[PDB]
């Protein structure tokens, strides 16, 4: 003659009513919850691993008479947006193939995700290992990140094409393996880009990045974005020039000025400058 | 290989299909992210049948989202597997439907369904050979019943040839959630019955009821009622997804569940449900089985399905089993109720043999039948209309957007009518 | 109801006519000619 | 050594075998055709390929790849050379590759 | 030198023919895979067909608009056994309509079965005939084998037909249009067809529940009881005997006039493997057997009418002199009789092959067994039985219009039950002394 | 109030949320089990006895 669903009711501790039923209900998670376990699959975890091998120990290589070289682990930094070029394996971009979003940190502990490496992108003249102006040169992940190895690459302008959130060209970190891989510095001071071709780059002195397929800067500007790894700002390729028009046309014909030289000043937005570790 | 579509609308119709999807990927074995990882052989050679076939990356469910304002929309996409429904079948306005019906149908509609009707019949002309139609809408509410129906009744006049269901879930006068639940439905009702193939409604009280009597649950929650009905409802098509002994399909329902051609309204119920009590102290057998399919409070339906006679009755019997009981079992629970079946048709009861098991069961029965009692809530919801409008009560903000009282007039004949027509075959003997 | 008696009423007129057929296609293979 | 293989007959060769697929159910699909007969035969399910199963999964699909001409075409697919391909990648050369 | 080309119409017909090609298979010797191995023989011609190679491809063609039936087939293990293009496969199924399997959908499908069936009449010089089995109470086997059975008269002319239908079950059925259906097909196929058999499932069901103690039987195991009647009727064409019984000798020996071609046949003994060690299965015994009501294979008591034919066939270590000894015991009994114009109807013959026994079966090894096909006036009451139903609810016009929206006309039902009744008397006048 | 995101993910799956798991409103000691036969795909084949199907166990 025991009545259900009896007005206000007490928690299934005590066995006013319905206590029972409510139990095994109550009683089930953990064995499904068992289960779930039984197999890895819980979320718990699945974020913290992330972030484990992301903050796995890094150890950025010395520099030595500020003469950074290919296979020293360094560092990419924005100068103005004073943050660490950060990278992440998890998220993925809506691209066909496999190429993976970058992200642009604050944060400047040092930290496996945020080392990159330098490998001689071609075979040339300069068999000497000190890098050279407008030396090729490629975006090369650590060995740790991703069992693959993996590449920063950036494809041209499209309208089905585009940046996410600043809508300019996208920055690529993929498998590709053809010319979207090369890079070449060029010295921040616009008068001196001329006398600079060949000659060394010390590290600590600031560096713009401009691809060679394509002729665009690779800079970081004042904009938000999400991902699991806190909050973070985007990275993509543009050319900030000065928005005051310089009259090229008549200096050819006058001949007073050449092409190479250019004359449109370059903002600090794309700054970037190259830096080791504190100590050998 | 004849597929049937989808098409989901308003608060109540887009909130079931949420439910459904998910139901029939786990049956199928289709991850969140949408690609397969399921197990068995078969579940590779059909899933044409409710998922196509993209860039190797996923396979997107044919689905449209149809409804006045953006909050209800907002919803489904956050839900988990929101992932799978593709972005260009997104339609959706600005102004809300207010559970108006007329301004469901005649003054926002006109100038959105233009669009929803491009989007239906560009994946209408994707399939080869279609199958039907199965809308998910309530009558009830402002933005499906007017919305929703001319959107059937468009399908009606261009594509004659193929064959329509229908799971509406009406209000039951116990329970009452809309002051206009009387009259927008009666417009809806009217539109069905010259459009409609399958009509089979599902009532709100009793989803709750069959809830706290079978399941005993002290709280359950809309997942629970919504959850039920996406698993049942795939068990209509179950002869039609995978193998089977006697293969089953709608139109052969529809050519074996309808006595006349205005006799399309079903009421269904679910077996074996448990309740978490006895899950391992019970036995499910075909003796059990065919016992707790006829239980007057199973079915989700309010009418009380002992206050009549039964006309139709199909069930698409899921897994491996031995013919002898079925035959068995029905011929033995027909005769014992020489007082609730016809007689003029004899032979009122169909049985299919789909081998493919719902997981966590082996014995799954899935009921449909065309009873004389579902005219019960026919009475209810009419002798509230006629309460309801002899006083013009809210009628003027349903003549204000341009209709008149005529058709009202017309439509509250219309019901009268089927129901009195569905009831004098109560008493027709030969 | 309107259209309720039109269509009950000329299927009896049809029903009664069928049944009156099967009497009326009543031909015994030859009844008596087996032993005439 | 009777002689080398040349890249031409590469082409062709890598050519002959693409367009026999073109010639199976719907274009809509020829892709699901690769992905699902891999799955049917993966115990471990990472995704590493082998010699053997190649020339045998090529054996399914009517591929006759001849045994010197069957190693051109591995390396040249694999920068890797150590012995396993992407089967996602391995797709995606097959049919998306816009250049030659 | 004798080859019969096997037709299958409906899911249900495809499920009987695939029961029935694994046991005509063993019974020659012919691996799944289409080789026999390395070892009357070899004479697999009867059944089979050789290009010379090795394989072995049945004379078979297998029809359906619901996928469902012959998917299964192009799935399982057998997929090497049948001709490829050989089993036609349709598209969207009849959904149990006669119409829509006879008038709207069956039409553009038609020709193609019978193109196949012309190519594959080419190879054989001799055939006998042509086995078709079909559902009168099923909608895609009335229809799609109905129109066959009106092409095919047409097609080829006087060449005979042998038709094994499945008749619904007499009281306990699936489908409830089969009273539309069946009159129909009944109407139709009775004057395309040269005699016809007794299949309903409920006399199938009894018979394993006696014998085998079958408390839960499928319909595996009723395919293959089926298959092993089909193995009988054929034993003396494919295997050596003294009395030897061919298909051309059919319309002499059981047919008292033409219209009549309805025949029920019965097969025993069926027993399971745990109860013969008791018993002695002498070849007079079991004659005793396949008389009584119990034992015949449909829901018929042929006690209600005296017998008008009955041809008994013989297969295993049998002998001739005990088979006129245990016949001469039958004529004895009171209990069966014959019309007052039928001295002799009793067709024998010997068949020495002893019937195969497929792994898995359920029936047990024995040496003897017999095959019962009589024509009795005992096949009155069934067509009333679909009478009566037929009637009841079509009187209110019931279910009336989903047939006619596909073409079918109106009148065409006032005629079909105009047949019903014609025939259930020619049964009648039969029964009468001189 | 705190609320710490873990007990969000350990609260909602033990304290009667508003959702169902995994379709275990329909269950009937351990259940995943995906059971897939048919007639030819196991009878004809694999030579199973009759009577062997069916055989809950
Ligand atoms: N005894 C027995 N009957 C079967 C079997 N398979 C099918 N049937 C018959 O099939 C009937 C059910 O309808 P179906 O035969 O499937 O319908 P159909 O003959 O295919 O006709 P369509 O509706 O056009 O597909 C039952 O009444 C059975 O008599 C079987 O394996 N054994
Ligand atoms: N059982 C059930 N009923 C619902 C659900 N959502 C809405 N309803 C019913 O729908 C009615 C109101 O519908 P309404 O809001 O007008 O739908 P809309 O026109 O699409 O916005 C209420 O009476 C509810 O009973 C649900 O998730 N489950
Ligand atoms: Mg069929």
């Amino acid at each position: 003659m025991h009545n259900y669903n009896v007005d206000r009711k007490y928690q299934y501790n005590c066995r006013i009513g319905n206590w029972s039923e409510e139990w095994e209900l109550d009683e089930y998670k953990m064995k499904e919850y068992l289960k779930n376990k039984e197999k890895q699959k819980l979320v718990s975890t699945d974020k913290e691993d992330r972030l484990k091998r992301s903050l796995g120990g890094v150890n950025l290589s010395y520099a030595n008479e500020g003469l950074v070289k290919f296979g020293y682990t360094v560092m990419i930094e924005s100068d103005f947006m004073n943050a660490v070029v950060a990278s992440n394996i998890w998220d993925k971009i809506t691209g066909t193939e496999e190429a993976y979003g970058v992200t642009v940190t604050s944060q400047k502990e040092p930290i496996v995700r945020t080392a990159f490496q330098l490998l001689r992108y071609e075979q040339d003249q300069y068999q000497d290992d000190v890098i050279h102006y407008g030396q090729n040169f490629k975006i090369a992940v650590i060995s740790r990140l991703s069992e693959k190895p993996l590449y920063l690459t950036s494809s041209h302008i499209t309208p089905q094409k585009c940046a996410k959130f600043s809508r300019k060209q996208e920055v690529s970190i993929s498998t590709n393996e053809g010319i979207n891989s090369a890079w070449c510095f060029e010295y921040m001071d616009p008068k001196l880009r001329y006398e600079m071709k060949g000659q060394p780059v010390r590290s600590g002195e600031p560096v713009l990045i401009k691809h060679i397929p394509t002729c665009q800067w690779l800079a970081t500007d004042n904009v938000q974005y999400n991902n699991e790894f806190g909050q973070e700002f985007e990275v993509f390729c543009n050319s900030y020039q000065c928005h005051n028009k310089t009259q090229n046309l008549i200096a050819e014909k006058v001949g007073r000025k050449t092409i190479e030289t250019p004359m449109r000043n370059q903002t600090n937005q794309n700054t970037f400058r190259i830096v080791t570790a504190l100590y050998p | 290989m004849r597929e049937i579509v989808h098409i989901q609308g308003g608060q109540c119709g887009n909130q079931i299909g949420a439910k459904f999807w998910e139901v029939i990927s786990d049956e199928h074995g289709i991850d969140p992210t949408g690609t397969y990882h399921g197990d068995s052989d078969l579940q590779l050679e059909r899933i044409n049948v409710y998922y196509n076939e993209a860039t190797g990356g996923r396979y997107v469910p044919r689905a449209i989202l149809m409804d006045l304002e953006p909050g209800t929309m907002d919803s489904v996409r956050a839900g988990p597997f929101g992932q799978l429904f593709r972005p260009d079948n997104f339609v959706f306005g600005q102004t809300g439907a207010g559970n108006n019906w007329a301004k469901g149908h005649y003054t926002e509609g006109a100038e959105l369904i233009d669009s929803v009707l491009d989007v239906v019949r560009k994946e209408a002309e994707g399939c080869d050979c279609l199958q039907g139609f199965q809308i998910t809408h309530s009558l009830g509410g402002g933005t499906g019943s007017g919305m929703g129906t001319l959107l059937i009744s468009k399908v009606r006049e261009e594509y004659p040839d193929r064959i329509m269901e229908t799971f509406s879930v009406v209000p039951s006068p116990k329970v009452s959630d809309t002051v206009v639940e009387p009259y927008n439905a009666t417009l809806s009702v009217h539109q069905l019955v010259e459009n409609a193939d399958e009509c089979m409604v599902i009532d709100n009280e009793a989803l709750y009821d069959i809830c706290f009597r079978t399941l005993k649950l002290t709280t359950p929650t809309y997942g629970d009622l919504n959850h039920l009905v996406s698993a049942a409802m795939s068990g209509v098509t179950c002869c039609l997804r995978f193998p089977g002994q006697l293969n089953s399909d709608l139109r052969k329902l529809a050519v074996n569940l309808i006595p006349f051609p205005r006799l399309h309204f079903f009421m269904i119920g679910f077996a074996p449900l448990t309740s978490r009590g006895s899950q391992q102290y019970r036995a499910l057998t075909v003796p059990e089985l065919t016992q707790q399919m006829f239980d007057a409070k199973n079915m989700m339906c309010a009418a009380d399905p002992r206050h009549g006679r039964y006309l139709t009755a199909s069930a698409l019997f899921r897994g491996r089993m031995s013919t002898k009981e079925v035959d068995e079992q029905m011929l033995n629970v027909q005769n014992k109720n020489s007082s609730y079946f016809v007689e003029w048709i004899p032979n009122n009861i169909k049985s299919s043999i789909c081998d493919i098991p719902p997981k966590g069961l082996k014995m799954a029965v899935t009921f449909v039948g065309n009873s004389t009692a579902i005219q019960e809530m026919f009475k209810r919801v009419a002798e509230q209309f006629t309460a309801m409008f002899r006083r013009k009560a809210f009628l003027h903000w349903y003549t204000g957007e341009g209709m008149d009282e005529m058709e009202f007039t017309e439509a509250e004949s219309n019901m009268n009518d089927l129901v009195s027509e569905y009831q004098q075959y109560q008493d027709a003997t030969a | 109801s309107q259209t309720k008696n039109p269509f009950l009423d000329i299927s009896k007129t049809s029903a009664l006519l069928d049944s009156l057929k099967s009497p009326e296609l009543s031909q015994d293979i030859l009844s008596k000619l087996t032993t005439i | 050594d009777d002689l080398a293989i040349t890249k031409e007959e590469v082409k062709g060769i890598v050519k002959t075998i693409r367009q026999k697929l073109i010639q199976k159910t719907k274009g809509a699909n020829d892709e699901f055709l690769l992905r699902k007969l891999f799955k049917e035969f993966d115990i471990s399910n990472s995704g590493f390929l082998t010699l053997d199963e190649m020339n045998a999964m090529l054996i399914k699909l009517e591929i006759p790849i001849q045994k010197r001409y069957l190693n051109a075409v591995f390396s040249q697919l694999d920068r890797n050379h150590s012995g396993v391909i992407e089967f996602e990648e391995f797709v995606y050369y097959i049919v998306n590759d816009p250049y030659p | 030198m004798r080859e019969v080309i096997s037709i299958h119409v409906g899911q249900g017909g495809i499920q009987v023919g695939n029961a029935c090609w694994e046991l005509f298979c063993l019974e020659h010797g012919i691996q799944p895979d289409g080789q026999m191995p390395s070892d009357g023989d070899d004479a697999f011609n009867t059944f089979f067909s050789e290009t010379g190679a090795g394989k072995h491809v049945p004379r078979a063609v297998f029809l359906d608009l619901e996928p469902t039936v012959i998917d299964e087939v192009r799935t399982g293990t057998y997929r090497q056994l049948f001709h490829p293009e050989q089993l036609i496969s349709g598209k969207e199924d009849a959904a149990n309509n006669f119409a829509r399997g006879h008038y709207t959908i069956g039409k553009e499908i038609v020709d193609l079965c019978l193109d196949r069936i012309r190519k594959l009449a080419d190879n054989c010089t001799g055939l006998q005939g042509f086995l078709v089995f079909n559902s009168v109470g099923g909608g895609t086997g009335s229809g799609l084998g109905s129109l066959l059975l009106e092409r095919l008269s047409v097609d080829y002319g006087k060449k005979s037909k042998l038709g094994f239908t499945i008749y619904p079950s007499p009281q306990v059925s699936t489908a409830v249009v089969e009273p539309y259906n069946s009159i129909l097909s009944t109407h139709s196929l009775l004057e395309h067809t040269d005699v016809a058999v007794m299949l309903d499932n409920e006399a199938i069901y009894d018979i394993c529940r006696r014998n085998l103690d079958i408390e839960r039987p499928t319909y595996t195991n009723l395919n293959r009881l089926i298959a092993q009647v089909i193995s009988s009727l054929t034993a003396s064409l494919r295997f050596d005997g003294a009395l030897n019984v061919d298909i051309t000798e059919f319309q002499t020996n059981l047919v008292p006039y033409p219209r009549i071609h309805f025949m029920l046949s019965s097969y025993a003994p069926i027993i399971s493997a745990e109860k013969a060690y008791h018993e002695q299965l002498s070849v007079a015994e079991i004659t005793n057997s396949a008389f009584e009501p119990a034992n015949m294979m449909a829901k018929c008591d042929p006690r209600h009418g005296k017998y008008m034919a009955c041809s008994m066939m013989y297969r295993g270590d049998v002998v001739p002199k005990d088979v006129n000894a245990s016949i001469a015991t039958i004529k004895t009994k009171r209990t069966i009789q014959f019309v007052d114009w039928c001295p002799t109807g009793f067709k024998v013959g010997i068949n020495y092959q002893p019937p195969t026994v497929v792994p898995g079966g359920d029936l047990a090894k024995v040496m003897r067994a017999v095959c019962m096909i009589s024509n009795s006036t005992a096949i009155a009451e069934v067509f009333s039985r679909l009478d009566h139903k037929f009637d009841l609810m079509y009187a209110k016009r019931a279910f009336v219009h989903w047939y006619v929206g596909e073409g079918m006309e109106e009148g065409e039902f006032s005629e079909a039950r105009e047949d019903l009744a014609a025939l259930e008397k020619d049964y009648e006048e039969v029964g009468i002394e001189t | 109030t705190p609320i710490d995101k873990e007990f969000n993910q350990h609260v909602i799956f033990n304290t009667q949320g508003v959702q169902q798991h995994i379709l275990f409103g329909h269950g009937v000691t351990d259940y995943n089990k995906r059971e897939y036969g048919t007639s030819y795909d196991l009878s004809f084949n694999q030579k199973i006895k009759p009577q062997t199907q069916i055989y809950s166990k």
